[PDB]
């Protein structure tokens, strides 16, 4: 099975991503 | 409180943490429905009030003349909407939304 | 010196905190052009949690030098003429393309 039929598969049934934002919250030099 | 792809959204860019800096920031959503609703996080691409500059800037245009400003099409970023203060602002006008999606491909789309 | 689908070791935390502290693995996902162009890279965080959805892919690499579960969910761009990195290892040929697979089935309309 295909993986974006597999992700949207997941969705479309209700699956939730329930993670927090990963650690890098931090922003230097360029990034805005 | 529900967001879409296109929206111009203001939302707090700041470390979640040891901060005072609590100013919300104009940005694009650029991701899709489905992954907005099953994650709760946006894709964003700033807006950042300059002139065009560099070659990978995007004028905004809104449907609501709201906002204005360059799209910054290199630095996405994926933001937890349950995390961070935001407000839906303005949403891209309809004739500028393939550009967008045309531009982010540009810099995934692999070489030999 | 980096290229796509490239790991590196990124400081994450170079300015507040212990010295050397938050120095992660990270999967490089744009191309050759966006990072010489903008010295920016686009990254997908490499984690030690397990395997929980969909979106999830085990990373393997050409050395074996580095193990984790990708993230597809949360990219992020960072600046690496202001962040200490090193290449440490790079993705096998044959997840290439369901890793960009994935993040196109989070851009493409619904």
């Amino acid at each position: 099975k295909s993986i974006e039929d597999r992700i949207k598969n997941f969705f479309q049934s209700g699956g939730k991503y329930t993670e927090l934002e990963v650690d890098w919250e931090e922003r230097v030099g360029r990034e805005i | 409180m529900n967001i879409k792809q296109f929206d111009i959204l203001y939302i707090d860019l700041n470390p979640t943490r040891g901060r005072e800096k609590h100013n919300v920031r104009p940005c694009l959503v650029i991701n899709n429905q489905m992954s907005i609703d099953g994650t709760n996080f946006v894709w964003v691409l700033p807006i950042t009030t300059r002139g065009l500059r560099y070659p990978t800037d995007i004028q905004l245009k809104t449907k609501k003349g709201l906002v204005s400003g360059v799209i910054d099409t290199v630095q996405i970023r994926a933001l937890d909407l349950k995390a961070r203060q935001y407000n839906y602002k303005d949403e891209l006008q309809d004739n500028l939304k393939n550009d967008i999606l045309k531009a982010i491909k540009t810099y995934l789309k692999p070489t030999l």
